[PDB]
């Protein structure tokens, strides 16, 4: 079982309801 | 004697108990704007959320109640966790604004979305979206507006959902589903005016998850017309068995478009877009396709549900029944029904919300 992610990095680096009342 | 103390936030104003110190703001939305404080006395940083004037309309309140009364239920480590809940005016006649306190998150998912991600971590974020999603479903609530400005996640790589607005309890009666800006996220049955389960929910998942693979919206559309009309470009025109459920004018415009083949799901998500394929022999590239293929399914029918979707071998390496099989929110004696009260009533309503629980 691989162990699971501790760390996520967040900043890179590199009118009309349906289709009803349209009709 | 006075508590509170009233912090300008470009056009509105927030006013908050003392305790609340030294806003910022940090997202928004329809209903409204939301700030980061800092606590004095839990002595960690909060989230704010502003909701001024709610009953002054049927639309506003209905998902002011909503969002009130399903924060006070829920409870798990992937929905985002209630705080506190006050207003600053002292009766009902001077009754104006709600103010909702949260755990502070880093980010909301629009922001992961650009840059790219490797199995471990798609796969994590997911399980852990889909927890949360099988929470609300285990007591009947179905989200229903699943889209990445409602999950926000950290940089400890923990994620949450939020935004109940337009959560809907359980029953077999249908229930129209309320207008909203991003629509991109729906499931066809929602666009087609079919009635629904909680699979709706699922569907959403498989544009996320999409999103997070492809860095780009699958089904953009400025109209719901639109927005079909990307969607059988990509998955093709839909079974003549799945034609049948729609009422008769939604039948025949749908009938006439073109009829399309759909792309492969190898054609749809190619092995570039996946990062390098971990040795491991779940965390393949054709796994998380498999995934796609069976969330991505027009015909809700035919559409895995939650559970089948936390047993999938792609999400299954992280599951601990703690996280999958938790015990469900407590939903009260309260119909979230799309019942309409007037302006007056819809008032008491939401004042009773804030100042009992
Ligand atoms: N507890 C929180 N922690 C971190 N960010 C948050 C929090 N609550 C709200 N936000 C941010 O504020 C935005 C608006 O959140 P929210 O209002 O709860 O959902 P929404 O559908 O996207 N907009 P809304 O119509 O106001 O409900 C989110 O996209 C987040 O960026």
């Amino acid at each position: 079982r691989p162990k699971r992610p501790t760390t996520l990095n967040l900043f890179p680096q590199v009118s009309i309801c349906l289709s009803d009342e349209l009709p | 004697d006075n508590n509170f103390y009233s912090v300008e936030i470009g056009d509105s104003t927030f006013t908050v108990l003392k305790r609340y110190q030294n806003l910022k703001p940090i997202g928004s939305g329809a209903q409204g704007i939301v700030c980061a404080a800092y606590d004095a006395i839990l002595e960690r940083n909060v989230a704010i959320k502003k909701l001024s004037r709610p009953f002054q309309n049927q639309t506003h309140a209905k998902r002011a109640y909503r969002e009130l009364v399903l924060m006070k239920c829920v409870n798990h480590k992937n929905i985002i966790g209630l705080l506190n809940v006050f207003t600053p005016q002292k009766s009902l006649e001077e009754f104006q604004d709600v103010y909702i306190v949260m755990e502070l998150m880093d980010a909301n998912l629009c922001q992961v979305i650009q840059m790219e991600l490797d199995h471990e971590r798609m796969s994590y974020l997911l399980y852990q979206m889909l927890c949360g999603i099988k929470h609300l479903h285990s007591a009947g609530i179905i989200h229903r507006d699943l889209k990445p400005s409602n999950i926000v996640v950290k940089s400890d790589c923990t994620l949450k959902i939020l935004d109940f607005g337009l959560a809907r309890t359980a029953g077999t009666s249908f229930m129209m589903t309320p207008y909203v800006v991003t629509r991109y996220y729906r499931a066809p049955e929602v666009i087609l005016g079919m009635g629904y389960k909680e699979n709706v929910d699922l569907w959403s998942v498989g544009c996320i998850m999409g999103e997070m693979v492809c860095h780009k919206i699958l089904f953009p559309g400025r109209d719901y017309i639109d927005q079909w009309n990307k969607v059988i470009e990509q998955l093709g025109t839909p079974c003549p068995e799945f034609m049948k459920k729609l009422q008769p004018t939604v039948r025949t415009y749908v009938e006439n478009r073109p009829k399309y083949a759909g792309y492969s799901f190898e054609k749809l998500f190619p092995d570039v877009l996946f990062p390098a394929d971990s040795e491991h022999n779940k965390l393949k590239a054709s796994q998380a396709r498999d995934l796609l293929s069976k969330m991505l399914v027009i015909d809700a029918s035919k559409r895995i549900s939650v559970d089948e979707a936390l047993q999938h071998p792609y999400i299954n390496v992280w599951y601990d029944p703690s996280e999958a099989e938790a015990p469900p929110p407590k939903i009260p004696d309260k119909q979230l029904d799309e019942r309409e009260h007037t302006i007056e009533e819809w008032k008491e309503l939401i004042y009773k919300e804030v100042m009992d629980l």
